[PDB]
RNA sequence: GGCGAAGGCGAAAACUUAGGCCAUUACUGACGCUUAGGCUUGAAAGUGUGGGGAGCAAAUAGGAUUAGAUACCCUAGUAGUCCACACCGUAAACGAUAGAUACUAGCUGUCGGGGCGAUCCCCUCGGUAGUGAAGUUAACACAUUAAGUAUCUCGCCUGGGUAGUACAUUCGCAAGAAUGAAACUCAAACGGAAUUGACGGGGACCCGCACAAGUGGUGGAGCAUGUUGCUUAAUUCGAC
């Protein structure tokens, strides 16, 4: 059907949300941690992220896939199982991509967190 | 940056340059004044130019 | 700060040459001693041995080994909380819950006399109804929101 | 090696340097202190001035590589 | 690491610009420093005008802890961030060391400058530092970048709470800052550094049924007693 695409993966500071997307970033798919049921405090743990990872590499992968280009943005603790998974998964990757912010300054983050 | 090597230890690589992103942007994801930051920053700087090297 | 410490066993008995029975005896004992626990046990084996047609050996070995656990979860508390990381739990303790486990579920629903009943429950873990599988069956399951702490180290 | 005050020209703003400025910065985005490549108070100065100024050129991205 | 008066300064381009670093045999010739006068800035908060505000956040609203949260924690938001304008004038504006000043061990440097070679190791003078001599400090320690030591000038103090309080003034469109007592009034110290502890909701460190596994039970219930209470006639008193 569709022989080329993406996946998009965030990890949020205390979530982990990612949609698997056409090659013009039209998503065919989508997961999160409240879909699978880790909705509350639980979405922040490396867990999370390595189970939406693997049913979001499932669902793009089973569907036709060949080649996909694997979008991580965002930092937290399983920014790492995630692609952990997505080698374990059995999908062909040329190479992970970053589309983490990297600024030198912009808008102003919320107060001190103390 | 380019991590076309392997098709099993991309991944590995990518740590690296992972923490060194993090590392040069652990410092843009809070409120905070100048005096903290350089101290902080240069805090660091000097403390691994004298243990590591 | 205990650390690693020998235990003392007694050997295998001579009428069936089996170190885990030996334990069983050693745990099962009431008012903590043999002289009386032996000679139930012993018809246990005989009870085993006209029901089913079953030789204790084997019927033994398969009702202890179906229930071992393979995960320790070492506690690390804050002093406010507790968590568990899964590590490799000891060959020693994976013998001895499996044991003490057989051991303390081998002893009940009251009835008649505990022949039947003990016979019933080796009979049970032998033909893996869940009368004390549920152990090993926990030991691993529980551990999945607990496979989540496996991915850090406190 | 050292890599200025070594064989340093003195005068690094954008004469034809390209190819070093894209040695002396590493494909991952970081300009090299005088910590490993040790250029000194002058060349550093003048090579931090020339891959600012790169970067104000897209010779180098300013966040890519 | 450099520069800038501390205040501070880093995506670049350019604008103008000064201080400055060495060598100037030299260019002059005691102008050399000085603060009360006089002359300027002084962060940021905050004041106000207009835009503009991507962004977040004082106060505030709500949710959380709480004895309550003006707390930690989070979702918004006002000014608050920006641009120019002016004001703002206090700061850990801390060499916690006034300016300049004249040289004073070493030491490893490190940077810039002048002679050198391949950048380099080389000499020198200045910028960036302390280990430490002498000197100076209650001790740490300043120490070649003085708290050493010569010269001058000036401001800042004479123990405390009181008290930066009243008073009178000042600047400030605002907010605030400038100004600074008296009365009461105490016997020395959240005095200063420095040695042993004391806790740590600080690490590091050595072991112990210290912990776990258990056995085996308490507690639930059923006996006898132990304490205490009450109480009459004393339920003797004592361990708290």
């Amino acid at each position: 059907n569709v022989s080329s695409g993406i996946i998009h993966v965030s990890c949020s500071p205390n979530n982990t949300i990612v949609s698997a997307s056409d090659p013009g970033g039209n998503v065919l798919c989508w997961a999160s941690s409240g879909t699978m049921g880790f909705k509350g405090s639980r979405k922040k743990t490396p867990y999370s992220a390595g189970i939406a990872a693997d049913k979001v590499a499932k669902t793009v992968k089973e569907m036709g896939m060949a080649t996909v280009k694997l979008f991580v943005k965002g930092t937290g603790r399983g920014k790492d199982t995630a692609i952990r998974s997505f080698a374990n998964a059995g999908l062909s990757i040329t190479e992970i991509n970053e589309k983490t912010p990297i600024p030198h300054n912009g808008c102003k983050p919320p107060k001190r967190p103390r | 940056e380019v991590k076309n090597d392997d098709l099993e230890l991309a991944l590995k690589k990518f740590k690296r340059v992972s923490l060194e992103i993090r590392r040069l942007a652990q410092r843009h994801e809070y409120h905070l004044r100048k005096g903290m930051r350089l101290r902080e920053k240069r805090k660091i700087a000097q403390k691994k130019r004298r243990k590591f090297r | 700060r205990k650390n690693r410490a020998p235990k003392r066993t007694v050997l295998p008995d001579p009428v069936f040459n089996n170190t885990l029975v030996t334990r069983i005896i050693n745990v099962i004992m009431e008012d903590g001693k043999k002289g009386l626990a032996q000679r139930i046990l012993y018809g246990a084996f005989d009870l085993i041995e006209q029901r089913t047609k079953e030789k204790p050996l084997t019927v033994f070995e398969r009702a202890v080994g179906n229930v071992m656990p393979r995960l320790e979860l070492r506690v690390r508390r804050i002093a406010g909380s507790n968590y568990q990381v899964p590590t490799e739990v000891p060959q020693d303790r994976k013998i001895a819950l499996a044991l003490r486990w057989i051991a303390m579920f081998a002893r009940k629903r009251h009835e008649k006399t505990m022949l039947e009943k003990i016979a019933n429950e080796i009979i049970d873990a032998s033909n893996n109804t869940g009368a004390a599988i549920k152990k090993k069956d926990d030991t691993h399951k529980m551990a999945e929101a607990n496979k989540a702490f496996a991915h850090m180290r406190w | 090696y050292c890599r200025f005050c070594a064989i340093g020209q003195l005068r690094i703003d954008l004469i034809d340097d390209l190819e070093a400025l894209k040695r002396f910065l590493s494909p991952y985005a970081k300009i090299n202190p005088r910590r490993i490549t040790g250029n000194c108070q002058m060349h550093q100065r003048h090579v931090a001035k020339a891959l600012k100024r790169a970067r104000y050129l897209a010779l180098v991205p300013f966040v890519k590589d």
